[PDB]
């Protein structure tokens, strides 16, 4: 059924599963027209499809050309997401296809379900968790590859860099969601925290800086403090 | 004008015939129902004074034979049976009328209610949904389950309605996932009307029979079937104009005939608000929409 705090450790067993997040598929700017009316302009987008056990990220770039001459775009985005997730599953060898797909927004259930009719033994599940995967375009190298794209394109990443050489999936995913939660509530400070010290660099094949174990502890503390501050501000507590 | 005699009434029971019903007391001298209008199907049904669970009954057409009722004390219920001996049957029927022990089918001459609820119901199609080919009449009760319900257990006792499932391969063409799921016209007209039902009268007939089983026996799967066949039309952008107008009449007399106190289990809130107000066909059910507002605005 729905994924919540209770059944949380199921993410890290040896059943292949993916998260699908559609929040950045259809991205717009809003502006005024010569005559004073409002208009949208689309920019490039991405499906965020992630295996939380291994870190592998299947970043499917959604080029503005896909919207050309289409109506009801926010509804289409959901069907285009599902079509692309389904083609990704079909492209994977049988033993790599997932047993479950977990959608971060419940409106994706019916479109994915319909696109996956060919895979009845793959369970499509909602979640009650409030995951921060929309902040993915706050990771500099992911936003860069999305914005530069000139055609539809799939790009692969390990969202955990090399962390699994030293920590568990459970711990890797808790670090990833804490970094992304921080980036979501206050992007400017989050990124300040990550980069203040020019002597800690990002390897060319990595997304995050190359912190030592001790430096990750200080960072995680700094990201926690950020998130709680911003909460007091929001709610006057 | 046809007759359905009863051998006796050994147990206190409420007897229904179509949309009429009578109370009969234990060993009251009751010997049948006369003046039943030839030309339509009919349903005679039962609810014992002691077990207000399990309403049951029999679908029949008097052109297809001479039928009568008889209590079975082993099985504990009123059974319909057929008499093949024509003379013996008229002899029973005449002697009971002479002794005036039969109630008269109580139709008002202005009243087209039963015709309007049964316009497209044919006995031959009923017998394909309730398969029991050794009888010319059909038994249904409160508890019988549908073929779709069984897939999610005794098949001899199943209601073999046509299976409708919006999230199925049958309903969704590969490559038209989004189109066919938002606009079921292809599932309706090609798969169901042209493919399975062959024409809309058979479709309307299954629809109407499903409603009558929900109404008279509270059969929950029939209620599910009726709402599904309605939803499939209302969710199709392209429906023949004749079907739309006929559907508005069909639903109106169904909503009109429903007992007021049952509107809570028998009317699916989501389906009706979608059909009358969101679907492609929101504006094509003017009569149905008007009687639902003036009689059950709570639901909406």
């Amino acid at each position: 059924g729905a994924m919540n705090s209770s059944n949380y450790a199921e993410l890290f067993n040896n059943d292949i599963k993916l998260f699908v997040d559609d929040t950045n598929v259809y991205r717009v700017t809003v502006h005024k027209t010569f005559e004073g009316n409002v208009a949208t302009k689309a920019i490039n987008g991405c499906i965020f499809t992630l295996n939380p056990k291994t870190g592998h990220l299947f970043l499917k770039i959604i080029h503005t050309s896909v919207w050309a001459g289409q109506k009801r775009l926010s509804q289409l985005a959901k069907w285009k997401t599902a079509e692309e997730v389904s083609a990704l599953v079909r492209s994977l060898p049988k033993e790599e296809q997932p047993k479950q797909i977990i959608v971060t927004r419940k409106a994706m259930l019916d479109p994915l379900e319909v696109h996956m009719l060919d895979f009845p033994n793959i369970a499509i599940r909602p979640t009650e968790l409030r995951l921060p995967f929309s902040a993915a375009m706050s990771i500099d190298k992911l936003s860069d590859v999305v914005m530069k794209a000139t055609e539809p394109q799939m790009v692969l990443f390990n969202i955990y860099d090399d962390w699994l050489d030293r920590i568990s999936s459970y711990t890797a995913f808790s670090r990833l969601t804490l970094l992304l939660r921080a980036l979501k509530t206050n992007e400017e400070s989050a990124k300040m925290i990550l980069l203040s010290d020019p002597t800690i660099t990002i390897k060319s094949y990595h997304l995050w800086p190359s912190f030592t174990d001790e430096q990750w502890i200080t960072i995680e503390s700094q990201m926690r403090d950020l998130i709680l501050t911003e909460y007091g501000r929001k709610y006057n507590v | 004008m046809n007759t359905v005699p009863f051998t006796s009434a050994p147990i206190e029971v409420t007897i229904g015939i179509d949309q009429y019903s009578f109370n009969v007391k234990e060993n009251q001298p009751f010997h049948g129902i006369k003046d039943i209008p030839i030309g339509h199907v009919h349903v005679i049904h039962f609810q014992h004074a002691d077990n207000s669970s399990m309403r049951y009954g029999y679908w029949f057409d008097c052109r297809m034979g001479n039928f009568y009722i008889q209590y079975d004390p082993k099985d504990g219920l009123y059974k319909m049976m057929e008499e093949r001996d024509g003379a013996k049957f008229e002899n029973i029927v005449h002697n009971f009328k002479e002794r005036q022990m039969m109630v008269s089918y109580p139709k008002i001459d202005e009243d087209d209610t039963w015709y309007n609820l049964t316009e497209f119901v044919q006995m031959d199609k009923i017998r394909k949904i309730v398969r029991k080919d050794e009888n010319q009449f059909s038994y249904v009760d409160s508890s019988m389950t549908t073929v779709q319900e069984n897939e999610l257990s005794d098949p001899a006792h199943s209601l073999n309605y046509t299976v409708i499932n919006f999230k199925s391969r049958e309903a969704i063409r590969p490559g038209h996932e989004m189109e066919d799921f938002l606009d079921k016209s292809y599932y309706l007209n090609t798969v169901m009307l042209q493919g399975i039902f062959k024409n809309s009268s058979n479709y309307f007939g299954e629809l109407q029979f499903a409603f009558l089983n929900a109404m008279f026996f509270g059969n929950y799967g029939s209620s599910l079937q009726w709402h599904a066949m309605i939803e499939l039309i209302c969710s199709s952008a392209t429906v023949p104009k004749h079907m739309l107008d006929k559907l508005d009449e069909i639903l109106y007399y169904q909503i009109k005939t429903l007992p007021e106190q049952y509107s809570d289990i028998l009317l699916n809130e989501r389906v009706w608000n979608i059909c009358l107000y969101s679907s492609f066909q929101k504006n094509s059910l003017h009569n149905t929409e008007k009687i639902m507002e003036n009689k059950y605005p709570e639901l909406l």
